[PDB]
RNA sequence: AAAACUCCAGUUGACACAAAAUAGACUACGAAAGUGGCUUUAACAUAUCUGAACACACAAUAGCUAAGACCCAAACUGGGAUUAGAUACCCCACUAUGCUUAGCCCUAAACCUCAACAGUUCAACAAAACUGCUCGCCAGAACACUACGAGCCACAGCUUAAAACUCAAA
């Protein structure tokens, strides 16, 4: 199926960042993925202090790897991302552009519930 | 002779369509303090506050213009089997003539 | 007989009301919109009575917010101060 | 076990297959797919193997075949996840349903 | 917008667990509950504190801090007058909304109809 | 149509030969997912 | 309903368990 | 603890009016329901009692807003008596 | 013109308090328990400057959990902040005790100027399980 | 209030095998028990219906056996209060236990005390009154969630389940 890899990486320079993306994509292709796109959401401050691999990170570079992987490669891939020390946080999800949007007619109104109680005098 | 259905289709109240946002003319017929009781046709009367601007030409028999938000003003509540009727319509007075 | 009423589906039927995001694609990476639907002070996800969304859209906002907060896209305890400037869409009133 | 290079059921009738490149062939193969599509391929393979018309899907034989591939799936899930009581129940109930349909088809 | 009551009660024909288990039947009564009373206030604390910090600082001399002794005294006087004013105010009219008795008159005029 | 749409979409897939150039293209590019909604159903980018 | 039957069975059960503990 | 320290649940005084600054802050906590969360988590509420309490609160909410809707619906017929002498 | 929201640390901010920005104003932490109220004044770089509590001020057992006790403790902590040379204060409260406002007003009358109120009350997202319910 | 702690408390920084604020004014999934932090994999029986208390598979919590984890809570126990006494309510401390793994135990006010399928519009309280068909159950109270027998990884157990005396009611 098609997967999307959200990748928060350590705040680096251009050659180290390029080498880290190279290693991640090469690991994907070795585990058996055909990689579709790479996107750069860019370097920004983290929402909170993510502590990973005995370092406390305050800023990070957000990258996206859109790819297709077989159903038995995701666990190996998350193991490799767990062992990589240049990655603050790597996560694989199913693709929101592979889930399809349904047409919605609108909000159907709801009336008040009726005949909940008997019409005795009480 | 003409039928009741003929009266219905060639009646203006059926030619109205939905009651909301329709401008109507009407007569003042009852006044207490500053609560003006206006008829607009239809089953019930509306009650409007006296507009403080031009506030003395709102008298018994005066023609006024109304926005007519509602025709009946009922609603059902938590345990009721029927609606609670106000016996009164809803309208916003715009002015004279 | 030409004047008796005839059966048809309701004319003057207003089209059904649509929620604000109805037809739009929500993502866990859309932390400007998810920040719109998060509370500015406490980070609380607003309810249906505040957001005014349909059931499906409110569910997707909740799931996307929880996802983004656990993946590291959103703060949990507050709204982004960079995003306390965007068009407010929630029916809440804090100040007075 | 169909090989991982087998094509999807929805995609095995389009004319352009042998000329597309190997990455597209892999991408729409069953290696780039899941166990539901593998079960669909296995079920239609059995349908071609056994029944007269494989385009009915409303007969006792077709329902027995669908129950059999679902029973195989429930089994394989159980020997991975041994402690799955809901799926153990589903497997036993599906076995009993297949036995009922077998008795009806025999009679 | 009121929360719906579609399948929230244990009823015949309901295929769900009961969401709500109301101890009283959910029918609007013809009454409004009475207005609750305010609770204990414990006024004058800060002025008492500053007067009496004087007292421990200057060996309990009224001639030493007359000024915020008078502060404590007029705090007591304003608190009593505030008591009188708020009692007359709540007897006169509720803030914004109305008195429970007059609302009970309106609801007696427009009763609920749980029966036929 | 899906086969033909997928066929033209593979020509810009990342391979071993496109890896370095595509990583540098990703590094000097930037995509933004953030967009806001108004009270009316309209997008402010 | 009230709980008098439940109370009678409760005391029967309690005395039974005390008897089993004693003997 | 791992977030930025001085943004969440933070309000500012105007002209030195710490009273309305706190009253705003307590209003923030009340409208977000944090105050009742602390008051309920002082002691452990067992899940049966939790479910009973939330069902009760939901039923009370239903009843209260239906009555409020009726009161707002009849406040217009709380005008002066139109026909005094019957 | 006014914002009740705080100034973000890393941008321009025209707001000043005796030359200092928002980020270097000293912080007074008030832990308001149901039995005690503790006020500690620290700098922006976490240098302790003042510490006072109800038990320090002399209330012994149950009179500690009152308004007047926290008011006295805030006055004493404010006096120690003044002799350490502190004028502007950012207040952070933790707890729900009786003497929360009372500790703040003790600081105010001691002579500190509050510029911002923060509520760091610990609210678990269902973490540790609290004590059993009392059968009073 | 005492007891307790002062190897204590406040700010900050590191830091989980425990538990999953807000959303939740939503009414979903599952046969029932049950299920509300995130991701992924597998996956939610039956193209009539009812039907096993001679079967099979599950079944909250508590509990048992073996090996681990330990923040917090906590039967038992200890100390302090209270009391005529206080083996309780209140405060403090700590253990079994709650957690994981593997195997048992098979019970709940397991109740929405309202059987499955198909269909329609009055005893009293409660959640209006019914029709067709099938299964299960019941037949005065108490003895009795008991005795005996039988089965069971249960051995202070569970399931099934009486009678003799007693009453003119329950
Ligand atoms: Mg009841
Ligand atoms: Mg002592
Ligand atoms: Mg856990
Ligand atoms: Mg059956
Ligand atoms: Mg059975
Ligand atoms: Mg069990
Ligand atoms: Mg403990
Ligand atoms: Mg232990
Ligand atoms: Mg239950
Ligand atoms: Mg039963
Ligand atoms: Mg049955
Ligand atoms: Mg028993
Ligand atoms: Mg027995
Ligand atoms: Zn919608």
């Amino acid at each position: 199926p098609r997967y999307e890899l959200a990748l928060i990486l350590k705040a680096m320079q251009r050659p180290e960042t390029a080498a880290t993306l190279k290693r991640t994509i090469e690991a994907l292709m070795d585990r058996g993925a055909i990689v579709r796109d790479l996107e750069n959401l860019g370097e920004r401050a983290l929402p909170y202090r993510i502590s990973a691999h005995s370092q406390q990170h305050n800023r990070g570079g957000y990258f996206l790897v859109d790819f297709y992987a077989p159903t038995a490669a995701v666990e190996s891939m998350v193991e490799h991302l767990s062992r990589d020390i240049d990655v603050i946080r790597g996560n694989i999800v199913k693709h929101p552009l592979t889930q399809e949007l349904k047409e919605c007619e609108g909000i159907v109104p709801v009336p008040l519930a009726e005949k909940l109680y008997s019409t005795k005098k009480r | 002779v003409e039928s009741f259905a003929s009266m219905l289709r060639h009646s203006p109240l059926t030619q109205m369509g939905p009651a909301k946002d329709k401008l109507v003319i009407g007569r003042i017929f009852h006044i207490v303090e500053n609560d003006l009781y206006i008829d607009f046709g239809g089953k019930f009367h509306c009650v409007c506050r006296r507009p403080e601007v031009d506030g003395e030409k709102y008298q018994k028999g005066t023609r006024v213009r109304l926005r007519l938000l509602d025709l009946e003003l009922t609603s059902r509540f938590l345990g009721a089997t029927t609606d609670t009727t106000v016996l009164e319509a809803n309208a916003v007075l715009l002015g004279i003539q | 007989n030409e004047d008796l009423p005839i059966s048809m589906e309701n004319p003057y039927k207003e089209p059904l009301k649509k929620c604000i995001l109805c037809g739009k694609h929500v993502d866990y990476k859309n932390v400007q919109l998810l920040s719109q639907f998060v509370s500015p002070f406490t980070g609380c996800i607003y309810g249906r009575h505040i957001t005014g969304l349909c059931g499906k859209k409110q569910k997707e906002i909740t799931k996307a917010i929880k996802r983004a907060q656990i993946m590291g896209f959103m703060p949990v305890t507050y709204k982004d101060p960079a995003y306390l400037k965007d068009p407010k869409v929630c029916n809440i009133r804090y100040r007075e | 076990d169909p090989p991982p290079s087998t094509l999807l059921k929805d995609y095995q009738n389009v004319p352009g297959i042998e000329k597309v490149d190997d990455v597209v062939k892999r991408l729409l193969s069953l290696e780039m797919a899941n166990k539901k599509e593998m079960l669909k391929i296995k079920q239609e393979q059995f349908m071609k193997k056994i029944v007269a018309n494989p385009e009915d899907t409303r007969s006792l034989e077709a329902r027995i075949i669908a129950l059999s591939v679902k029973i195989r799936s429930y089994e394989e899930h159980l020997e991975k996840h041994r402690k799955d009581k809901a799926h153990k129940r589903y497997l036993l109930m599906s076995i009993d349903q297949r036995k009922k349909m077998l008795k009806n088809l025999r009679n | 917008a009121t929360p719906s009551l579609r399948g929230r009660l244990a009823r015949f024909g309901n295929p769900r667990k009961p969401v709500l288990k109301p101890n009283k039947p959910l029918i609007l009564a013809n009454r409004v509950g009475e207005r609750r009373r305010e609770k204990g206030e414990a006024t004058c604390i800060t002025e008492m504190s500053v007067m009496m910090a004087c007292w421990k600082q200057n060996e309990f001399r009224d001639d030493a801090c007359r000024k915020e002794i008078q502060g404590f005294l007029d705090c007591a006087a304003r608190a009593q007058e505030a008591r009188k004013m708020r009692s007359i105010q709540e007897t006169l009219g509720e803030s914004g909304s109305l008195l429970p008795n007059k609302l009970n008159k309106l609801l007696q005029r427009f009763p609920n109809k749980p029966y036929l | 149509r899906e086969v033909l749409q997928l066929q033209e979409e593979v020509k810009n897939f990342i391979t071993r030969e496109n890896l370095e150039a595509r990583v540098e293209a990703a590094l000097d590019s930037r995509k933004n997912y953030n967009w806001a909604i108004t009270r009316e159903g309209l997008v402010v980018r | 309903k009230n709980v008098l039957k439940i109370r009678r069975r409760k005391m029967n059960h309690h005395k039974y368990r005390k008897l089993v503990k004693k003997t | 603890a791992k977030h930025l320290k001085f943004i969440a649940r933070t309000v500012m005084v105007q002209e030195g009016n710490v009273e309305s600054a706190y009253r705003t802050l307590n209003r923030i906590l009340t409208m977000d329901g944090l105050i009742e969360d602390i008051k309920h988590r002082r002691y452990y509420e067992k899940p049966c009692r939790r479910r009973q309490r939330e069902s009760y609160e939901r039923c009370r909410r239903i009843y209260n807003m239906e009555m409020a809707r009726k009161i707002n619906f009849l406040m217009r017929k709380n005008r002066a008596d139109p026909w005094q002498g019957c | 013109k006014f914002s009740i929201y705080p100034p973000i640390p890393g941008e321009e901010s025209s707001l000043r308090w005796a030359g200092k920005k928002f980020e270097e104003i000293p912080i007074a932490h008030i832990k308001a328990s149901h039995n005690n109220t503790q006020i500690q004044v620290v700098s922006a770089s976490n240098e302790p400057l003042a510490f006072a509590s109800c038990g320090t001020e002399g209330f012994r057992n149950a009179k500690k959990g009152t308004g007047i006790a926290a008011q006295t403790a805030g006055i004493a902590a404010a006096a120690r902040a003044k002799q350490k040379g502190v004028i502007h204060i950012r207040v952070v409260v933790k707890g729900l005790g009786p003497g929360r406002l009372s500790a703040m007003h003790g600081l105010i009358m001691g002579g500190l100027e509050v510029i911002s109120i923060t509520d760091n009350t610990p609210i678990p997202h269902n973490g540790c399980r609290p004590r059993k319910a009392r059968k009073l």
